[PDB]
């Protein structure tokens, strides 16, 4: 029950990590428009 | 920043000429959980100096710096002594570390050549700094600093600024008994004379030649006091400057009432003087009673000044040696003594801050200070700092006992200025004195009551006048209808607009459409309405969400930084939402956590358009009925089209409706249930919207194109099937082009389509398994009719 | 910053490259356990 | 330590197509989902939702060779002061005695199929 | 070794995300200055 937990982790970093990506390009776009 | 690790470790690896090996990479994340706020380095420092000393092929500037560097009380410098020690014990770490620099320093190297202590003067600059300091830290206000006429009357303090060529013995031990006692009263001595403070010092004695040897070795012990003494005074002036602190001004006031005992005794024994009745031998054993309490006292007070303590720094200091003045139990006590009164200069701050939940910060002595950030644009930001910006944490102004709670002291006095914040500033009942005892865990303690207490009242206040429950029951019906009536209206009106182009909509008939529409329904019981509005993006939601999920994956410049300029203002794709809640009123929604909970509402209502087309078709296609299909072959496709299409977009949403909506919606409700702080709200939140969107699956830049391909070849589809049915019911060019009976070739494209998006489904329950992907799995392979051939393609491998 | 008491440190240490992202590191309390590891990884490259 | 008998059938019956089916095939999800339903079939339900977080799995190693039942095993976490006293080796011990338990209650639903 | 295999994908795909998101940071506050 404990060893496919991993993905779940994977899943949440990759989400965070894309969120961060789109708000970042938002603010960069911002900061360059 | 949190990625910090880029900056230092990554160039770590790169710069340190480790590009092999893991670098300072997988360094940097050991070292990122390893990294505190607060410091944990209980060791044998005596120990590791030892140790470091025993490697130490120059020991003698090993131990100087060993020394040195706790002359300025820099932070944490037993971890570098520690880390010098240990790196020295292997050679071949420290030969391996020379490797990856002397390189590098050769490089450099050839890349290079190619192409006296006055008193006055050190405390006049540290007076000026300290007043451009505390200006800066003032940032437009004034200062109660000390007078410049307080600077000028020099030795405003009254400071320490006789032939004995064959007295008896007796009156020399007489005169230089007068002389000391001059000089313990700061003046000059009768025979010999005492040169000024050589910078930080008392008075440096010049014995009188005609003083015994015997007589100059017996006041030897005197001058030590007598140079505390007067640099005592000194170092009381230093902390009277405001620039010092009013918290120092408060030390060296508790200084000047011990001070008092000083020239106390000096009277003591010049009653003895007067009376002509002491003795050397009988001062010395007086003195001896306090002598070295002298230099104890000032031992404290260079301890602040070379410290420069400002803030927690002296605090520290004072914490520490109150825990190491045992042995001479006079100084543990009164050290302690002086710990309790001056914690109250900040701890009424503290208190303040704590209890009064606002922190008074002229000084800003406690680590909590109110930074300036704009808790209004929160909302509308994408970035957004006054959610956490409000009160910054002076990590480096921290009390010896107050560090301990500092982090939970961090999230109380958070909390309090989020009181604070919501207008309805308040002390915090539990106002436990700040002061300081020698109870460490009793610091905390009533600390914890006040975090509670403050947590507490946070969570009240948000259930009022926050009242996120109508926020939410209101925003049911926003991006997620909750209701047909919700966006019945919506969908029934922004017809005519997404008709008109993005650059071709109307905005003006838009907020018209959308004041219609708000009045359009009877569900109109949520009161939220105000704090809710339409908008639209320049770029559809796949214009950036695509180039998200490519993040530099594959269209770093070819889609995502490819402007939607480059294509042109389409309505659909364009529209947006808004909403927003005030700053003390839910500014939660930054544009980054808004755009989050919008877009939701975009790829929903998209589903929801391609579906109400897909009614539309079918509605008109009511005649059909009243004949045989077999004779519609430009009409007659359309019915298995849309049979095997159903299965794509209708059988799509409802994994959606149910299986992804449940439980995201469900876990929102239950952990809010549950939320007790922001950061449980904020959790409870957060689930219901990653959660929602993994459900909704919209972060696989490949699956999601390939779901959006499907979606847009239902929607080619239907416009296929509108437009022949637009050039055959005016038929009782380019719509007739679009089909021709070819809608059955369309629908055949539209199949294969499907049985790609089932292989990514497929591809989903393969490698992720997961619950999710088995059901759109489960969802596809509804019968074999359509299922074993598509087992049978899936084989197709 | 302490640019100058870290190069005081550095002296101090009297060895044969800053090494101040090390001090960064230190700002941030990194553990000396793994500071070890790192510096033994950073070492053999 | 293969307790509740009737969650130990259940796995051992639930796992023999898996043991049967290829390694690389099974379905981990598939594994949890046995795990609850014998937990609410059985009178394990009584166990808490705890005792399901104490309900842990692990690949044993890379050894597609041996039989299904040979290779499956479930795991038991500690936690906290249950961390310094189950230790690790006495969590190999543990999961030691549930491998050679599996091996016998596999086996065991295999021999009374026999 | 499935579990294996979803810890790997995680340890490689955070470590991307953080990479990226580090990225970002770094020009973001290059971008802010």
């Amino acid at each position: 029950k404990d060893f496919e937990n991993q993905i779940t982790e994977l899943k949440k970093e990759n989400f965070n990590l894309k969120l961060r990506i789109y708000f970042l390009e938002e603010r960069m776009q911002q900061e360059f428009h | 920043s949190e990625f910090r690790i880029h900056h230092d470790v990554n160039e770590l690896l790169s710069l340190l000429r480790v590009h092999g090996g893991d670098g300072a990479e997988v360094y940097i994340d050991l070292l990122q959980k390893n990294r505190t706020p607060y410091v944990t380095t209980t060791v044998s420092a005596h120990s590791a100096k030892v140790k470091i000393a025993e490697f130490s092929r120059t020991p003698e500037d090993f131990l100087k710096k060993y020394d040195e560097l706790k002359s300025k009380n820099t932070r944490n410098l037993d971890p570098l002594v520690y880390l010098l020690s240990k790196l020295m014990e292997d050679r071949e770490t420290l030969q391996y570390l020379q490797q990856n620099a002397k390189e590098r320093a050769e490089l450099a190297a050839s890349a290079a050549a190619s192409s006296g202590p006055t008193w006055q003067q050190s405390l006049e600059l540290t007076r000026k700094m300290l007043r451009d300091k505390q200006s800066k830290k003032n940032s437009g206000q004034r200062l109660p600093v000390l007078p410049a006429w307080v600077y000028e009357r020099p030795a405003l303090l009254g400071d320490f600024l006789v032939p004995i060529g064959s007295l008896p013995l007796a009156s020399q031990e007489a005169a230089v008994v007068e002389d000391l006692l001059y000089v313990l009263v700061g003046v000059d001595g009768r025979y010999i004379s005492a040169q000024p403070l050589t910078g930080r010092q008392g008075r440096t004695f010049l014995v009188d030649p005609n003083l015994d040897l015997s007589i100059r070795e017996l006041v030897s012990r005197i001058l030590p006091v007598a140079a505390s003494y007067s640099t005592v005074t000194r170092f009381i002036e230093e902390k009277s400057s405001f620039e010092y602190g009013q918290v120092n001004h408060a030390l060296a006031a508790a200084m000047r009432t011990l001070v008092k005992e000083y020239l106390v005794l000096v009277t003591q024994l010049e009653q003895l003087q007067r009376q002509g009745l002491l003795s050397l031998q009988k001062l010395w054993f007086y003195i001896q009673p306090a002598m070295r309490s002298l230099d104890i006292l000032a031992s404290l007070a260079t301890s602040v000044d070379k410290g420069e303590c400002i803030g927690g720094a002296t605090l520290s200091l004072l914490h520490d040696r109150s825990f190491s003045y045992t042995g001479d139990s006079q100084a543990q006590e009164l050290c302690l003594h002086l710990t309790k009164a001056a914690s109250t200069p900040y701890f009424e701050i503290l208190e303040k801050w704590i209890y009064r939940g606002i922190i008074d910060d002229p000084y800003s002595e406690f680590m909590v200070e109110e930074h300036e950030l704009r808790k209004e644009k929160i909302q509308e930001d994408y970035n957004d700092k006054y959610w956490d910006q409000r009160y910054t944490v002076v990590q480096r102004q921290i009390p010896s006992f107050l560090q301990k709670m500092a982090g939970k002291v961090l999230s109380t006095g958070k909390y309090l200025n989020v009181v604070r914040e919501c207008g309805h500033d308040v002390t915090c009942p539990v106002a436990k004195e700040v002061v300081y005892t020698l109870k460490e865990r009793a610091y905390v303690e009533q600390i914890e009551k006040a975090f509670s207490y403050a947590s507490k009242v946070l969570l009240d206040f948000l259930m009022g006048e926050k009242e996120l429950l109508a926020h939410l029951r209101s925003i049911k019906r926003y991006f997620l209808m909750d209701q047909g009536d919700f966006f019945v209206h919506f969908m029934d009106l922004t017809e005519e607009e997404l008709k008109k182009p993005v650059d071709d909509i109307t905005p003006t008939r838009l907020e018209a459409l959308l004041e219609l529409a708000l009045r359009m329904s009877t569900a109109n019981t949520d009161p939220f309405k105000d704090d809710l509005k339409i908008d639209l993006m320049p770029h559809d939601l796949i214009t950036q969400l695509l180039r998200v999920l490519a993040i530099e994956t594959q269209q770093e410049k070819a889609m995502v930084h490819a402007d939607p300029t480059e294509l042109t203002l389409s309505g659909l794709e364009a529209f947006s939402f808004d909403y927003v809640v005030t700053w003390p009123l839910s500014l939660i929604i930054n544009r980054k956590a808004l755009t989050r909970y919008q877009m939701l509402f975009r790829h929903m209502f998209y589903c929801k358009h391609v579906e109400r087309q897909l009614c539309s078709v079918w509605i008109s296609n009511k005649a059909a009925k009243r004949f045989s299909l077999h004779s519609a072959k430009w009409f007659a496709g359309a019915f298995t089209l849309r049979q095997r299409m159903l299965n794509f977009v209708q059988n799509i949403q409802s994994y959606m409706m149910f299986e992804v909506m449940e439980p995201t919606w469900h876990v929102l409700e239950q952990n809010l249930r549950s939320a007790s702080n922001i950061d449980d709200v904020l959790g409870h939140h957060a689930s219901f919207l990653d959660n929602c969107l993994k459900d909704c699956m919209l972060t696989n830049p490949e699956l999601l194109r390939v779901f959006s391909k499907l979606m847009s070849v239902c929607v080619m589809f239907t416009n296929c099937l509108q437009r022949f049915t637009q050039s055959m019911k005016l038929d009782s060019p380019q719509l007739a082009s679009s089909f021709e009976a070819t809608i059955t070739k369309f629908d055949k494209n539209f199949s294969a389509h499907l049985l790609d998006l089932l292989a990514r489904l497929s591809i989903y329950s393969t490698s992720d398994c997961e619950h999710g992907m088995a059901s759109v799995i489960s969802r596809l392979d509804f019968n074999g009719f359509y299922t074993e051939r598509l087992e049978r393609l899936s084989a197709e491998r | 910053a302490e640019e100058t008491e870290l190069f005081e440190l550095a002296q101090a240490a009297g060895g044969a490259e800053v090494f101040k992202i090390l001090v960064d590191l230190l700002k941030l309390n990194v553990a000396p356990l793994a500071v070890f590891q790192m510096l033994k990884s950073m070492c053999a490259g | 330590l293969l307790g509740q008998g009737d969650f130990i059938r259940h796995l051992m019956d639930l796992l023999k197509p898996e043991l049967v089916r290829p390694a690389t095939t099974l379905y981990q999800h598939n594994l949890t989902g046995i795990l609850e339903t014998a937990v609410r079939a059985t009178n394990a339900q009584f166990d808490s939702p705890e005792i399901l977080k104490r309900l842990d799995v692990r690949l044993l190693e890379v050894s597609p060779g041996d039989t299904g039942w040979d290779v499956f095993s479930l795991d038991y976490h500690v936690d906290g002061p249950i961390a310094t006293v189950f230790t690790r080796e006495c969590m190999s011990h543990y999961l030691r005695a549930f491998n050679f338990l599996w091996r016998a209650k596999r086996v065991e639903y295999i021999l009374t199929d026999i």
